[PDB]
RNA sequence: CUUUAAAUCCUUUAACGAGGAUCCAUUGGAGGGCAAGUCUGGUGCCAGCAGCCGCGGUAAUUCCAGCUCCAAUAGCGUAUAUUAAAGUUGCUGCAGUUAAAAAGCUCGUAGUUGGAUCU
RNA sequence: CGGGAAACCAAAGUCUUUGGGUUCCGGGGGGAGUAUGGUUGCAAAGCUGAAACUUAAAGGAAUUGACGGAAGAGCGAUUUUUGUACACACCGCCCGU
């Protein structure tokens, strides 16, 4: 896999635990 | 806390190359030569060496007029004299880093018994010694490894109660002549 | 039966020159082996030190050829390395002992402390280059031996020397390079300016000069 | 060179550069030894004598040897004062 | 380049203290996580009790069944897989029976064809494996 | 009786399982070792 | 007998005590690293060996054995901590274009370092 | 000139003949610039930054081949152009669900 769109998934699965991983919970 | 004493030391050092042709080749002949019992025995007279070769390369470094220097150099050369290895014509502090190893080896108790005709072989040397058949100017000695000091060159015989020495015949010589 | 076609060949088989260190004075190049057979003789002994396959891809298949490396000396000053490839290991050999002989350098020998006797060590720290590996000699006391891996103790026992420290970087493992490495060391000693080299040289007739009229007959 | 004896032990003592004072190799083969003819002052044919010179192959690779030889040559009366 | 002053001491120091634990070696030594998570703690042998017998499949090229079993240590509790190595000394090995362990030789790293394995047999029911493979010892039953 | 020849192993067994036994033969061979 | 508080051990000494002198030396190995058999019989990618590279799928120099051969030797294997090997932590003494690597750039406090000259 | 594994570099030289001053920074390949803590921001995200575990190689430069929907000198292998992560050689190798 192309270095970038691994970068670009890391980043997505990141902020999708973010919102699932709220600070209020 | 006792009244004991815990000083002691190894006599010998390993090669840090277990299996190598020359060295085993060498080292074979050298217990081949002199009726040697193993490897080990090799080890404690090249460990004595280096010793000795060590100490008279730290004196090396120091100035000719040093006093230490001239103080153990002297005692160094002359305990060299009294066994035997070193010569009185080459008492200088260079000579020494030329010993070998063969000339601390003529020096033991089992090689000079051979030598002066007490045996007719080394190994024959090796067993009259261990069997209590040799005496060094008044005492029985056992010790193959025994180095001996030049003024007791003169001093090797067969000891007083030996059957070769004049004393009582053995066992076996009792027992066949009991048999006839 | 040898029959040389050089001048130095025809000189040396018509007994005109008297030792290889006149070779050697005049860095004349030897092209012919029956020289240094004719000097040195009997007290050559040469050793293999590896043979290696080497390959070159074709379109039927690999094409495999083997190299010889031989070193050689007379264990009294002199020293030669011999690298030979070939399509037989026999050919491989030959071909590398006389790469080997042909390729040979005096040894200059020194001594670590007082100066008694015969010399025993290098003169002073050398070092010898090939590809990464770095080979550094260093003087050593009478009676230390050689302290080295065994790749470079066969051509210091070769060339004579009898104590000698030595250090090693670099990939080792190549043996060639390992090899040339300590061979380049070795020669470098009699190339190092000391102070008891610095008197002033008095030339002399070289071979070619001093034997024109004995040549033009021949 | 030698012991304490003061016997001489080398295999052989090598020749240095008349330019550079470096020491000419057994494997410099770039190296030259050549030599000048002496004249005589009166008729100036060749006297017999001459001069040796000696040149590393490292300052002939530099392209120094024509100024080497022109001034050692010029050092021993050869060439010219006023060259 | 360095810095070769010569009052620079301080400076050398630091640097090289923090420089060494970049070091694979040095940091697992002196970290304390290698040494929490080894089952053993540091010991050279332990004692465990033979859970069951299980066979591990050699890894690719080399093709085999590598009898092991399944133990639970007596001073931590923790599950262990070892090797128990001869031809046929799986059959000396009986369940609930409580086994001395050593590690394999690489200092917790995998050896050979077994995956995931570092430690061996060493004795059975307080005998030794090699007496038994020898015949010079019978279980004691 | 010529019966192995350790020129003929080295250069047909080389790239073979048994290269290392037969260099270590041919070494015997040259260096008398 | 001596030893010792009394003993033991060592030393000293009577008598007995070795031909298979059965009064029997073991521990690991035999492809390379690394000293030493592509000898014979089994097994047939199985069982197993193998620190690493590797061996074993019907002629296995590597498994299970017999013979023979190596190494140290009253000692020799194994697991683990540690030292040298490691100039792979580099003060001596390592690297940073492409193998891991110089901050995007500049200013700047502390720190480090600092041109000649006096009999 | 001298260096370097070489490609190449008058600097990438004046290095086992190793010390002009000083700052940052690397320690086999993955896990991973991920988790967690701290901090900055409205957000997107920025800075600092592991371990358990897994693996015997990954990688650099160059050489000979094979492929392409392209036109005496070198340490050494070695001695139509060109590119290659292929060498069981494109019927290859290889990525993600
Ligand atoms: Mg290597
Ligand atoms: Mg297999
Ligand atoms: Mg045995
Ligand atoms: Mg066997
Ligand atoms: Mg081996
Ligand atoms: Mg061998
Ligand atoms: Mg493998
Ligand atoms: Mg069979
Ligand atoms: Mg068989
Ligand atoms: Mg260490
Ligand atoms: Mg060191
Ligand atoms: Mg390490
Ligand atoms: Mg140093
Ligand atoms: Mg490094
Ligand atoms: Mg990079
Ligand atoms: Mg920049
Ligand atoms: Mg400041
Ligand atoms: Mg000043
Ligand atoms: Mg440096
Ligand atoms: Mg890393
Ligand atoms: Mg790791
Ligand atoms: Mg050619
Ligand atoms: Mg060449
Ligand atoms: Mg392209
Ligand atoms: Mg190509």
């Amino acid at each position: 896999m192309r270095a970038k769109w691994r970068k670009k998934r890391m980043r997505r699965l990141k902020r999708k635990r973010r919102k699932m991983r709220q600070r209020s919970k | 806390p006792v009244a004991r004493s815990w000083v002691c030391r190894k006599t010998y050092v390993t090669p840090r190359r277990p299996f190598e042709k020359s060295r085993l080749d060498q080292e074979l002949k050298l217990i081949g030569e002199y009726g040697l019992r193993n490897k080990r025995e090799v080890w404690r007279v090249k460990f004595t060496l280096a010793k000795i070769r060590k100490a008279a390369r730290e004196l090396l470094t120091l100035d000719e007029k040093d006093p230490r220097r001239l103080f153990e150099g002297n005692a160094l050369l002359r305990r060299l004299v009294r066994i035997g290895v070193l010569d009185e014509g080459k008492m200088k502090l260079d000579y020494i880093l030329g010993l070998k190893i063969e000339d601390f080896l003529e020096r033991r108790l089992q090689t000079q018994v051979f030598k002066l005709g007490l045996a007719k072989s080394i190994h024959h040397a090796r067993v009259l010694i261990r069997q209590r058949h040799i005496r060094v100017r008044k005492q029985v000695v056992n010790i193959p490894s025994f180095i001996v000091r030049l003024d007791s060159q003169k001093h090797i015989d067969f000891s007083l109660r030996s059957p070769y020495g004049g004393g009582r015949p053995g066992r076996v010589k009792r027992k066949n002549a009991k048999k006839g | 039966e040898w029959m040389p076609v050089t001048k130095l060949g025809r000189l040396v088989k018509d007994m005109k020159i008297k030792s290889l260190e006149e070779i050697y004075l005049f860095s004349l190049p030897i092209k012919e082996s029956e020289i240094i057979d004719f000097f040195l003789g009997a007290s050559l002994k040469d050793e293999v030190l590896k043979i290696m396959p080497v390959q070159k891809q074709t379109r039927a298949g690999q094409r495999t050829r083997f190299k010889a490396f031989v070193a050689i000396g007379d264990y009294n000053g002199h020293v030669g390395l011999g690298v030979k490839c070939s399509k037989e290991v026999a050919t491989a050999i030959r071909g590398a002992i006389i790469l080997a002989k042909l390729s040979i350098v005096p040894v200059r020998r020194g001594y670590w402390g007082n100066k008694i006797g015969k010399p025993h060590t290098v003169p002073c720290k050398v070092t010898g280059r090939c590809g990464s590996v770095l080979v550094r000699l260093i003087p050593a006391p009478r009676g230390t031996g050689i302290v080295s891996a065994p790749v470079p103790k066969k051509l210091l026992m070769m060339a004579g020397i009898d104590d000698c420290y030595t250090s090693a970087r670099g990939c080792t493992a190549t043996l060639g390079n390992f090899a040339k490495a300590t061979f380049d060391a070795i020669s470098k000693t009699y190339s190092y300016l000391t102070p008891d080299l610095w008197k002033e040289t008095v030339f002399t007739k070289s071979p070619y000069q001093e034997f024109t009229d004995h040549l033009v007959k021949t | 060179m030698q012991n304490d004896a003061g016997e001489f032990v080398d295999l052989y003592v090598p020749r240095k550069c008349s330019a550079s004072n470096r020491i000419i190799g057994a494997k410099d083969h770039a190296s030259i030894q050549m030599n000048v003819a002496e004249v005589d002052k009166v008729t100036g044919r060749f006297n017999g004598q001459f001069k040796t010179y000696a040149i590393c192959g490292a300052i002939r690779r530099m392209g120094e040897s024509d100024d080497s030889i022109l001034r050692l040559a010029k050092a021993d009366g050869i060439v010219s004062k006023n060259f | 380049g360095k810095c070769r002053g010569l009052r620079t001491a301080r400076k050398l120091r630091s640097h090289r203290r923090d420089q060494k634990w970049h070091d694979k070696q040095y940091k697992k030594a002196h970290l304390g996580t290698a040494l929490k998570a080894n089952p053993f703690g540091g010991a050279s042998h332990a004692k465990g009790i033979v859970l069951e017998k299980v066979g591990v499949e050699a890894k690719q090229p080399n093709s085999a069944i590598r009898k092991c079993v399944r133990v639970q240590l007596i001073k931590n509790g923790k599950k262990i897989t070892a090797f128990v190595p001869n031809d046929g000394c799986l059959n000396f090995i009986e369940e609930n029976d409580e086994v001395l362990v050593a590690g394999f030789g690489r200092k917790g790293h995998a050896v050979g064809d077994i995956p995931g394995v570092r430690f061996k047999v060493v004795k059975v029911a307080n005998v030794s494996l090699l007496a038994l493979y020898k015949g010079k010892k019978e279980r004691p039953r | 009786e010529l019966g192995t020849d350790p020129y003929e192993d080295f250069q047909e067994n080389w790239n073979t399982k048994h290269s290392s036994g037969v260099t270590r033969e041919l070494m015997r061979e040259l260096n008398g070792g």
